[PDB]
C-alpha cells in the first residue's frame, strides 16, 4: 500500500514498514507515531532514530540490543520507555529500516 | 465452503482426522449457536481448509515470509503471517498465532480451557495447537487488531500471559515430575515454574543473541527431551544407592510382577530372565545376581535407569537426589545439531533454586556480551571453547565433562602458566643457535 | 461488529499488565495428584493406553492415554472437557508428545470412562480419542506447521501425520515392539521439534537453488545476513543491474548451495519452495532417553522421496517397512538405533530392501569424515556383488 | 666432543644402549684396525655425542633450520642438515641423512648389509636407523660432497637406489606376509616390490600436491600399520568361509594347543574357555558353540581377526582371497588426523595387481590437478568430499563406506537428478505466490 | 687422499643409474622361507621372543626376536651379521617395530643361538640383542629423530626411548599382560610415526608462540605458506621495520597461537624450541588392528610433562603407572583403549590417580563438539568432591 | 657466505641459494650453471627462470610443479633435462627464489 501524509506518500507493506529505505523522511516518523504508541517525539526518540539509520547506512543491518544499548546509552528498559513495540517493531520500523527477519 | 478433494482423503482411516475437526468448526461458526459477533470473517477456518487444498495440489506453501506483529510492552510472542492469495481468501489474509503460556506439565481444569476457549472463538479462527513444540498453548488465526484485546482479556480477565518468541528466553517446560511418576528426582514443575516468572523480563523482551530455552527433564528418561530440546537442559539423578527390595525381586523372578510394568505385553518375549534383561543388559556391567540376590556396585553405576525402569516395583531411585545440568543442544542449523552436554554433573534442586539460577545468569552474562549475532549458546561453545564456558560458571574441569579427551595436539595454555612467559628476544636464542 | 475488551487504543500504555506469565500447574491438579505429589510407589500398564499409579500410601490414580491431531478445533478442546467434567471432575493434562491423558479414582469410574472413549467418532468415521500410546508402542507424532501456518516449509505436517498414523495405528493401540518407537517430523531442515533425535524421523528438504528477485532485495534484505545465514557460503554481496538500474543485491552459487533455505529465512527476496522438486528425506536411529546406551541422532538413510499429498504413499510405505523389518529382527529393549548398532548399517540396507545412495553419505565439513567407515569391518552383502 | 655426563647416564640400564653403541663406533674409527681412507672426519660420530650432550644441557635442539641437498636426477632422497654450532663441532658441520631403498619385510643376507656397512664406513658416520618409519635403511650422516660418491656406489657395485622424500611417493613398504604367516591373504611383498618398481618415477620426482605413501599389510591385524601410516592401504582379506576344524577346536578345548598360539602363557588367566575368549568376544556374536562343536555364521562375521587369532591352528582364512584399499590415512598437520576410510571392499590382489594400480593411478589423476598446495588426499577428500573420490575411481557407493550415514540434512543435488534442473522465473513463481 | 667412486662431476650424468629401486626380497630368504612360504599351517611362540612357523609339509622355521635401540652403527650391525652367518647362514631380518630377528631351521641350532645371544653385552653392561617382544608384551618403540638430527624437534627421542625401556624391561621379556601395549613417541606434533594409534604414545609440544625474525623472514620465507601453515589462522601478513625502513613480515596472535610450530616448518625466521617451555603430552588408548574393536586414535590423557633428561623420570613413572594399573584391572584381549572404553574416562582416572585438567578437553573445530559428554551417564569420583 | 664472481657479490646459504631474491643477476646464472649440472643456458631455461621469478613477484612463493608444467609447456621430464637437479634445488636456485622449505 502507500500511505499519504504531509503532502509525502511512503509505500509500505502490511506490518507497517516502508518498502524503501531511501523514501525515509521526518513526515514519516510523525505519521507512524501513534501507530507504534508515542505522543509526542523526544530528543532521546530521535537519538535513538538517527543511532539506527547511522548504523544502518554503514552496516547495512540494524545493530544488535547489545550495541543499541550500549552506544546510546539506553538500557533495554529505557528503549521500551521510549518505543513501547521495541526497538524493532516500534524503532526501527520508524527509522525507516526493513522489517526484522528470522525466527520471529 | 471450497472444494476440498484431497483433504476429504484424510477424513478416511482411524486416526483422529484435523480436517474432521477443522470442518466441524467451520460448521459450528456458521450456525453460530451462541451469537457471537465473531471478530474475524466466520468463515475464517473455510478458507485455511481452501487454501491448504491449494497447497496440496500445487505442493507449496501459500503463506508469504515473515511478518512482525505483537503487543505494546513486548517484543515477542505473536507470529504474523499473511496469506500470499488474500483476494482468493480474505479469511486467512491475517492468520497470526498467538503463544499462549501454558501451565507446568500441561495440567488442566475444564473450567480454565473453557474460558479461553470463549476468548478465542469470539476473536479468533477456531483453531488451535495443543500444544506448540515447546511447549504454549498456540492460537492458530487472527488479525492484527484483534491482538491487543486478545492480550488485555488474557492478563485481566484469565491471569494468563503470552509465551515467548524471537531472541529471547522461550517458554520453559518440564515432564510431568513429581506430580505422576515415581522416578522423579526433583519438582521439575516447579522450578519450570520458578523460573519462568523469574525470568519474565527476559522472556518478553530480547535481549540475546538469539533465542534460548529451559526444559526440565525429572531423570535420564528424557520425558521432556531437554537434553534434545533446550539449551539449558536440567536432568534429575541421584547420587546414593540405587534402593533393592529383594523381595520384590523374587516376585518378578517368579512371574508375579510383569517387566517394564507390562510395556512388552502385546508380544510373548519368553519369561523373564533377569540376568538377560536386566543384568545383563546393565551398560557398566555393576549388577549381579548370585543365589537368588541381586546386588548393584553403585560406585560403577552411571544411572542410566535401564534396571529401574525395567523392574519399578523392586528398584527405586536414591535418596540423594538433585540435577545434571547439560547445555548447548539446538538443531542443525547452522553449524550442524547439538545434544546437551555435560556441565554441572550434580547439583542441588531444591526450592527457590539458586544453585541452578547462578549457572544459568553466568552463562547468560558471558554469552549475551561474546554470542555473536543469531549464534545460538551450542555454538558459542564451538567458537570459543567448552574451557571459556567452565571459567565463566566457575567449574573445575573434571573427566566427566568429555566423552574422550582430545585426540590432537594443538593444545592452548596460559600465559601465566608457563615459566617465562611468551615474551622472547630472538638475539638471545640466535646466541645458543647460529642462523 | 467491533466489541472491545476494555483496551483503550488511545491510552495504549494505561493499565496493561504484563510479566504474569503462566498460571501456576498446582491449581489444576486431580486432588488425588496434590496430596500424593512426590510420594508415588511404582506405577503399571494394565492395557494399551491405560496406567496406573500407587503412593506409597495405597492411594491410586488410573491414567487413560488418548491419541489426539494436535491441530484442533476449540469444539474438540471444549468435547475433551466435558469427558473430564464427567469422569474426572473437570480434570485433564496433555503429553509431551500431544496426547491427551485422562485421570480418575477408581476402576468402576475407569471402566466406565474407557467405555464412552471408545463411541466416540467423527460423521466421517474417524476416532476422536484413540486409547493407546502406552508402552512398546508407536505413540503420537511429533510435528511441525506444514502448509497449515509456515512460509519455509518444503512439505506439509498434518497430512503426512495422518497418512502416517492410520499406516501405524495397530501399533499405537498395542505394545508388540521391542522398545518404543517415536516417529517424528519437520517440515523443513530447521528441524522444529524432535526429527534429530527420533527412531524414525521425515524432514522436508529442497533440490533447487533459491529464486533471486534482484529487483527488490537491498530494498527488503539486510544483504549481510543473508551472506551470513549460508552454511555453505554460497551467497555474495553484489552491484547488480536489473533493467538498466544499479541496485545491491547478491549472488548465489548453486555449486555450493545445498537449498537449505536459511538465506530465504533472513531473505524474503530468495524464495525456493518448488512442487516437484521439494519432499521429504527419512532418517532413522535416534533416541533421547539415556536407557543402556547414550542418546543418538537419528541418521538419514533415504535421501529423497516425493511430496504425493494427500496421502504421501511412498513415504508412507516406507516408514511401515522400517518399523515391520525392525519389530520382526529387533532384540527385547533394542531401540531401532540400538538394533542397527548391533546388525550394522550394511544389513540394515539389506534386510529393508533400501536403496542406499551417495546423498547419505556426509560431506559437510571436518566432522564428516567421522562417518565415513576406517576399519575393514565389514560384512558382504548384495551391494558388492 | 666429549665428555657426556648426562649421556653416559643412558649406558646404565638393560635395554641396548643407543650411546654405548655409538661409543664402540667413535673407538673403531678412532683405532682404524683396517686402514680407512675416511672420506669424511674420522671424529663425525664423536662430535655428534658433543653436540647431542649439549642439547641434553640446553634443552634444545642444535640443528639449522632444513637443508637442501641430493644426487642428479632426483628430486628427493637425501636430508640434509648443518649443525647451529658449526667451530665447536665440525664434524657434524653437514651431517646429512641417506634414505635408501630397503627390500619388502626388510629381509637381509649378511653379504649385503657388509656391503653397505663397507661403503657407508668410508663415506660416512658410521652411524644408521635400521630403520626410518617409512621403511628405508636410513645413513645417518654424511658431507655433502659424498652424496654422488655414494650414490654411484649404492647403483653400480650394490644394485641399490634410493628412497623417496619431498611430495612424492615415498618407499613402499609391506608386513612379511606369506613369507612367514599363515593369516596372509595375499603376496604383500610382491605387490610392495612390483609397485616401488612401477612407479620409480613417482618416487625420485616430486610431481604431486605433496607427499603419498603405500603400504600393504597381509590382513586386519596391520603389522605394517597402513590404515594409521599410509595414504593408500591394502589390507587382505577373504571373501567366503572361515575354515573350522573341529578336532583341533578340542583340542584347545582340552588343554593341548594353548590361545592365541601362547601369547598370554606370562600369566594365569586360567584354562581356556572357548564360550568366554571367543564366542562371547566376537564383535558380531555370529559363532555358535553346541555340543561341543564351534560354527561361524560367516554372513554376519566382519572378519576381525579375533577368532583366528586366538585359536589359529583351528580357524583359518579363507581360499577366496584378495584385499581391501583404505585410504587418507595422515598424521594430524594440518586438519587433523586420520586413519584410512574404506574405499574398496574387496578387490584382487594377485601380480599384475592391475585392479589395485588402476584405482592407484585415478586416485592421483584427480588428486594432482585437485589437491591444493601441501594438502595430503584425506584433506582433500574432506574438502571436496568423498562423493568425489568414489567418481573419480568409478566406485559405486555402498553401506560398506559409511560407519554411520549423515545427520545433517544439508544434501547437494546434481541438476540433472532434479527434475526441472535449476533454472526458474521469479515472476513465474510470483504469479502463483504475490509479494 | 679423495677415493673416487667413479663419479664425474664434471659430466655427472654420464654412467648414472636410476629408477633401479630395491633389491628383491626373495634374494634374502632363507631357503626355509623361500620353499615353503604361502604354505604356512600355524605357528606358536614357545618362549617370550620365540616363535616357530610349521608349513603344511612339516617344515620349521624358529625365529628369535631381539630388541634394538634402532639407531644403530654399523660395527652393531656387523655383529648382528656375524651371528647370522653363524647360526642363520648368512640371513637375518628387522621387524616393523625396528626389533631383529634371526631365523634357523631346527632345534638344536635354537638353542645355540640363544644361548649364544644372551652373553652379547656392551662394557657399560647392556644387553645387546635382548630376546622378546612377542605375545602379549612391550616390544620396542617406534620412535624418531629427536635431537640427534632433526630441526623441529620439542623433546629428544632416543634418550627417552632408552629411558622407558629401562623400566619396563621387564614386560619386554615377559607375556603377561592383558594384550600388547605399542609404546609410541613422537618428538613434536608432526607425528612421525605412530603416536596417534599406540596404546601409549608421547608427543613433544611446546607452550611458547614463535619468535619473529623481522629482518631475514622477508627474504628467507615464503610468506603465504605461512600463513597458510597455521591451523589456527594466528598468522597474517603485515608491514615491519628494519633499520627504520618497511618490510614485509607476519604477525601472530599469541591468543590464537598453540605453538604447534608449523610455520617454522615452513619458515626458518619464526623458530620457537625453549628449554624451559618445551616438554611432553601423554596419549592412551589408540591401536590399529581390527581385532574385536575397530582402530582408534590415542587421546591426551597428561597435557605436559617437563623434559628432564637424561632420563625424563616424571614421563617415565606415569607411562609405568599406567602400564600397571591396565595390567591388574583389564580383561584378558583387551587393549588399553578397550578397557578404558569399559570403566570410563572417570574411572581412569581415579584408578591411576592421574591429574586431569581442562587442556585435555578438545577446542579445535566443529569435531571437539563431539568429544565431548552428551549423556546424563557418569560415574561419582573423587574429582566431583 | 659471499659469493665473488664477474665483479658481482652474491650473499648465499650452504646450500648456494641466494639469501635475498633483490640481489639476483644474470651472471648468478652463469655462476651456478656447473653445480647444477648445466653447460649451457638456452632459451627453454630461460623460459622458466622467466616463469618462476614473475610467479614469485605475483605470489610471493614458488608455483606448484603442475602449474609450472602447465605454462610453460615443459612435462617433469623435461623440467629435469634442463635442470638435473629438479625444479627446487635447480631452477629456483637458478632463478634466484629462496631455499624451498618443509618435509623435503
Ligand atoms: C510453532 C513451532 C512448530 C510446531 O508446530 O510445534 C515452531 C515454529 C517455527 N519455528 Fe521453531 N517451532 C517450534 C519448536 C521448535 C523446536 C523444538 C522445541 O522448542 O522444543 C526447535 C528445536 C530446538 C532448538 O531450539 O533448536 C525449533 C527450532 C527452530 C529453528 C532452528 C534453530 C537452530 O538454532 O538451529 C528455526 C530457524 C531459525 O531460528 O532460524 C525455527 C523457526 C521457526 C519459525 C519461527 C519460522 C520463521 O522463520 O518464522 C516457525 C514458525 C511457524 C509458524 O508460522 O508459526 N525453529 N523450533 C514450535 C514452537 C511453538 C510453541 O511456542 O510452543
Ligand atoms: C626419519 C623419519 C622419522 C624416524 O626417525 O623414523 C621422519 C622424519 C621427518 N619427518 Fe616424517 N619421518 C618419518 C616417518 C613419518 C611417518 C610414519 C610413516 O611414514 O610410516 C609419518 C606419519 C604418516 C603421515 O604421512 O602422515 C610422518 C609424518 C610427518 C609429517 C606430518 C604430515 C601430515 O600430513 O600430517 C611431517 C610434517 C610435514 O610434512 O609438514 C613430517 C616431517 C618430517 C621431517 C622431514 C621434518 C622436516 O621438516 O625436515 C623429518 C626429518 C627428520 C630428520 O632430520 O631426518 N613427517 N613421518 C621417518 C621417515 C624415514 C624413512 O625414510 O623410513
Ligand atoms: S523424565 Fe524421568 S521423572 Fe519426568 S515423567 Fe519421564 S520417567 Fe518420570
Ligand atoms: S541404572 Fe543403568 S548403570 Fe546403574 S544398575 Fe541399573 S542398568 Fe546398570
Ligand atoms: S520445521 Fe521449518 S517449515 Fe516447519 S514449522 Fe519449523 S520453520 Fe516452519
Ligand atoms: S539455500 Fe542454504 S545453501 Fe543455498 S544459498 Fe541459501 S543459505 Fe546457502
Ligand atoms: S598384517 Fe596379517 S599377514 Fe601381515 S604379518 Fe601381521 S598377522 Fe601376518
Ligand atoms: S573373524 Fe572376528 S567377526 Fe568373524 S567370526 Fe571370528 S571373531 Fe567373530
Ligand atoms: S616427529 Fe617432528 S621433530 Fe621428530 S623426526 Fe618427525 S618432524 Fe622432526
Ligand atoms: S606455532 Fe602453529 S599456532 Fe602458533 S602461529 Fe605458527 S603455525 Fe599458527
Ligand atoms: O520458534 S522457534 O524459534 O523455537
Ligand atoms: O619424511 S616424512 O615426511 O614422511
Amino acid at each position: 500500500a502507500v500511505v499519504e501524509f504531509a503532502g509525502s506518500a511512503f509505500e509500505v507493506d502490511e506490518d507497517g514498514f516502508l518498502n524503501a529505505f531511501d523514501d525515509w523522511c521526518p513526515e514519516w516518523v510523525k505519521y507512524a507515531k501513534g501507530s507504534e504508541g508515542i505522543g509526542a517525539g523526544s530528543a532521546d526518540h530521535q537519538k535513538i532514530i538517527d543511532f539506527l539509520q547511522d548504523y544502518y547506512k554503514a552496516n547495512g543491518i540494524a545493530p544488535m540490543v547489545r550495541i543499541l544499548s550500549k552506544n546510546t546509552g539506553f538500557a533495554l528498559k529505557e528503549i521500551y520507555e521510549l518505543f513501547p513495540s521495541g526497538p524493532g517493531k516500534g524503532a526501527c520500523k520508524m527509522a525507516g529500516l526493513p522489517k526484522p527477519t528470522g525466527c520471529v | 465452503k471450497h472444494p476440498t478433494p484431497m483433504l476429504d482423503e484424510l477424513e478416511k482411516g482411524p486416526w483422529p482426522s484435523f480436517v474432521s475437526d477443522i470442518k466441524q468448526e467451520c460448521d459450528n461458526r456458521a450456525k453460530n449457536p451462541k451469537g457471537l459477533d465473531y471478530q474475524i470473517p466466520a468463515e475464517c477456518p473455510d478458507d485455511l481448509l481452501g487454501i491448504l487444498e491449494l497447497s496440496f495440489h500445487e505442493g507449496e506453501t501459500h503463506w508469504k515470509h515473515g511478518g512482525i506483529v505483537g503487543v505494546f510492552g513486548y517484543g515477542g510472542g505473536v507470529i504474523g503471517r499473511y496469506c500470499d492469495q488474500p483476494e482468493m481468501f480474505p479469511g486467512v489474509a491475517h492468520f497470526h498465532t498467538v503463544r499462549l503460556a501454558q501451565p507446568a506439565a500441561k495440567y488442566y481444569t475444564a473450567e480454565y480451557l473453557e474460558a479461553i476457549c470463549d476468548v478465542w472463538d469470539l476473536r479468533g479462527s477456531g483453531l488451535t495447537n495443543m500444544h506448540g513444540s515447546t511447549g504454549d498453548i498456540v492460537l492458530l488465526g487472527t488479525q492484527t487488531p484483534q491482538l491487543e484485546e486478545i492480550f488485555f482479556e488474557m492478563t485481566h480477565n484469565l491471569n494468563t500471559d503470552l509465551g515467548g518468541s524471537g531472541s529471547n528466553l522461550r517458554t520453559p517446560e518440564s515432564c510431568l515430575g513429581i506430580s505422576r511418576c515415581e522416578f522423579a528426582c526433583y519438582d521439575t514443575q516447579l522450578m519450570c515454574y520458578q523460573l519462568t516468572q523469574d525470568y519474565q523480563d527476559e522472556l518478553h523482551r530480547p535481549a540475546f543473541p538469539y533465542k534460548f530455552k529451559f526444559k526440565f527433564d525429572g531423570c535420564p528418561n528424557g520425558c521432556v527431551a531437554s537434553m534434545a530440546r533446550s539449551d539449558f537442559a536440567v536432568i534429575g539423578t541421584w547420587k546414593d544407592d540405587i534402593k533393592i527390595d529383594q523381595e520384590a525381586v523374587k516376585a518378578y523372578v517368579g512371574g508375579e510382577f510383569k517387566p517394564n510394568a507390562g510395556a512388552h505385553a502385546g508380544r510373548d518375549w519368553g519369561k523373564f530372565d533377569i540376568e538377560a534383561e536386566v543384568v545383563g543388559l546393565c551398560p557398566t556391567g555393576c549388577m549381579t545376581y548370585e543365589s537368588g540376590t541381586l546386588s548393584i556396585d553403585n560406585k560403577n553405576c552411571t544411572r542410566c535407569m535401564h534396571c529401574i525402569n525395567t523392574m519399578p516395583r523392586a528398584l527405586k531411585i536414591g535418596d540423594e537426589r538433585g540435577a545434571s545440568i547439560l547445555v548447548g543442544a539446538k538443531a542443525p542449523v547452522l553449524d550442524g545439531a547439538q545434544m546437551g552436554s555435560l556441565l554441572i554433573p550434580f547439583i542441588a534442586a531444591e526450592e527457590p533454586f539458586d544453585e541452578v539460577k547462578e549457572v544459568i545468569e553466568n552463562i547468560w552474562e558471558w554469552w549475551m556480551e561474546e554470542g555473536k549475532n543469531r549464534e545460538r549458546l551450542g555454538e558459542t561453545m564451538k567458537r570459543v571453547g567448552f574451557q571459556k564456558l567452565l571459567e565463566v560458571t566457575g567449574t573445575k574441569a573434571v573427566p566427566q565433562h568429555v566423552s574422550e579427551p582430545r585426540h590432537n595436539p594443538y593444545i592452548f595454555f596460559k600465559e601465566e602458566e608457563v615459566p617465562g612467559g611468551w615474551s622472547r628476544d630472538i638475539s638471545d636464542y640466535r646466541k645458543r643457535h647460529m642462523r | 461488529a467491533f466489541i472491545s475488551s476494555g483496551y483503550n487504543p488511545a491510552k495504549p500504555m494505561e493499565n496493561r499488565i504484563t510479566d504474569i506469565g503462566p498460571r501456576k500447574f498446582t491449581e489444576f491438579f486431580p486432588p488425588v495428584i496434590a496430596k500424593n505429589a512426590g510420594n508415588w510407589d511404582y506405577h503399571e500398564i494394565l492395557e494399551p493406553g491405560i496406567l496406573v499409579h500407587v503412593a506409597k500410601n495405597g492411594d491410586k490414580v488410573f491414567t487413560v492415554r488418548c491419541g489426539a491431531a494436535r491441530l484442533m478445533s476449540t469444539s474438540h478442546i471444549r468435547e475433551a472437557c466435558e469427558i473430564a467434567k464427567k469422569f474426572c471432575n473437570g480434570h485433564l493434562r496433555f503429553t509431551t508428545r500431544n496426547n491427551i491423558e485422562f485421570m480418575v479414582d477408581n476402576e468402576e469410574t475407569l471402566k466406565a470412562l474407557v467405555a464412552d472413549l471408545k463411541t466416540r467418532k467423527f460423521a466421517a468415521g474417524s476416532f476422536k480419542f484413540p486409547i493407546g500410546g502406552t508402552g512398546a508402542s508407536i505413540s503420537n507424532i511429533v510435528h511441525t506447521q506444514g502448509w497449515v501456518y509456515c512460509h519455509t516449509p518444503a512439505t506439509d505436517a498434518s497430512g503426512p501425520v495422518k497418512a502416517v498414523m492410520d499406516e501405524l495405528f495397530e501399533e499405537f493401540t498395542s505394545m508388540r515392539l521391542p522398545a518404543i518407537v517415536r516417529v517424528s517430523l519437520a517440515c523443513c531442515i530447521n528441524m522444529c521439534g524432535a526429527v534429530h533425535c527420533s527412531d524414525i524421523g521425515l524432514v522436508g528438504i529442497h533440490r533447487k537453488p533459491p529464486m533471486i528477485d534482484h529487483e527488490n532485495l537491498a530494498e527488503l534484505c539486510e544483504i549481510p545476513l543473508a551472506v551470513a545465514a549460508c552454511p555453505t557460503a554460497a551467497v555474495k554481496p553484489i552491484t547488480a543491474e536489473v533493467n538498466g538500474q544499479k541496485v545491491k543485491s547478491v549472488a548465489i552459487n548453486n555449486d555450493r548451495c545445498m537449498y537449505c533455505g536459511n538465506c530465504y529465512t533472513m531473505c524474503p527476496a530468495l524464495p525456493l519452495s518448488d512442487g516437484t522438486g521439494d519432499g521429504i528425506a527419512i532418517m532413522v536411529g535416534g533416541k533421547i532417553s539415556n536407557r543402556i546406551k547414550v542418546p543418538s541422532f537419528s541418521k538419514v538413510v533415504v535421501a529423497f522421496v516425493p511430496n504425493e499429498p494427500p496421502r504421501w504413499p511412498t513415504m508412507a510405505k516406507i516408514v511401515k517397512k522400517i518399523v515391520e523389518v525392525y519389530a520382526e529382527d529387533a532384540r527385547k529393549y533394542e531401540r531401532i538405533g540400538d538394533w542397527i548398532h548391533r546388525i550394522g548399517w550394511e544389513t540394515f540396507y539389506e534386510k529393508t530392501g533400501l536403496e542406499f545412495s551417495h546423498h547419505c553419505i556426509d560431506d559437510f565439513r571436518d566432522p564428516a569424515y567421522y562417518t565415513w567407515r576406517q576399519s575393514t569391518q565389514f560384512k558382504f552383502v548384495s551391494f558388492d556383488s
